[PDB]
């Protein structure tokens, strides 16, 4: 699906492979890795793949294709590097400006429940427990989530 | 024929800054007309409309 | 902002005993210094909502 275009230093590939083995749930079939949950590691590898993008980087896999069948990541490694180098992401000030309009008082914060709702429903599909653990701690007494600090913590960590 | 939609410079800035957040930097100057003009000129539309 | 407030300029809108901001640049300065809204501040000064 993707051609070999750019390769980084092999030690970076080596540590990516090490993390994959960490996530490798196949004891004897360690050569093959999860087809669909590799995008979850790509999420964990300092990248932020959107749902549609993390789907068609895999050529529109099916749910059975996503989970049942296996795949060799090293074929996808050039495409993972391509996704990393696309830089199809906004900036921190861009993020805070975008989430600023989602307010009705301009206090520098956003109410928690509507933030969870838009994160789960308005945007890409995400389980709720994920959103409460995302703003776990970021949640305050009156619900006015500090969206600037929250988003800087997110993109930084 | 005329111009039906009329929007204030500050309202336009605070509303449509998401289009080009790079223009009108966050709290780095004080000007309305210039910021709005930069924002519109960065919107790649028919500039004779407004 | 205190010394900028002295630069406010207001003129009769349509000789109807109503104040309108003759100049807005210093109003923009005052609004930014407190982080206020220039349009809202000018509306409040020109029209108090008692």
């Amino acid at each position: 699906a993707s051609k070999i275009k750019i390769e980084f230093t092999p030690e970076q590939i080596e540590e990516f492979k090490e993390a994959f083995m960490l996530f490798d749930r196949t004891p004897k079939c360690e050569m093959k890795i999860t087809y669909g949950q590799c995008g979850d590691v790509l999420r964990a590898l300092g990248q932020n793949p959107t749902q549609a993008e993390v789907l068609r980087v895999l050529g529109k896999p099916r749910q059975e294709e996503l989970n049942t069948k296996m795949m060799d990541f090293e074929t996808f490694l050039p495409m993972l590097q391509h996704i990393s180098k696309n830089k199809d992401t906004g900036t921190y000030e861009d993020f805070v400006e975008g989430l600023r309009v989602f307010d009705k008082e301009g206090n520098g914060t956003v109410m928690g429940a509507e933030l969870r709702h838009v994160l789960a429903t308005l945007g890409e599909r995400l389980t709720e427990d994920e959103v409460e653990k995302l703003m776990a701690g970021q949640e305050d007494s009156n619900g006015c989530i500090n969206y600037e600090a929250f988003v800087k913590h997110i993109m930084s960590s | 024929k005329g111009f039906p939609n009329r929007i204030l410079y500050g309202d336009f800035r605070q509303r449509y800054r998401i289009l080009n957040p790079a223009a009108i930097p966050e709290g780095q100057f004080i000007d309305s007309r210039k910021g709005a003009e930069k924002l519109l000129s960065s919107l790649d539309i028919d500039h004779n409309q407004y | 902002a205190i010394m900028h407030f002295g630069n406010m300029k207001f003129k009769l809108k349509q000789r109807e005993e109503q104040a309108e901001p003759d100049g807005t640049e210093e109003a923009d300065k005052s609004a930014y210094l407190m982080g206020l809204n220039s349009a809202d501040l000018l509306k409040g000064l020109c029209h108090p909502r008692v």
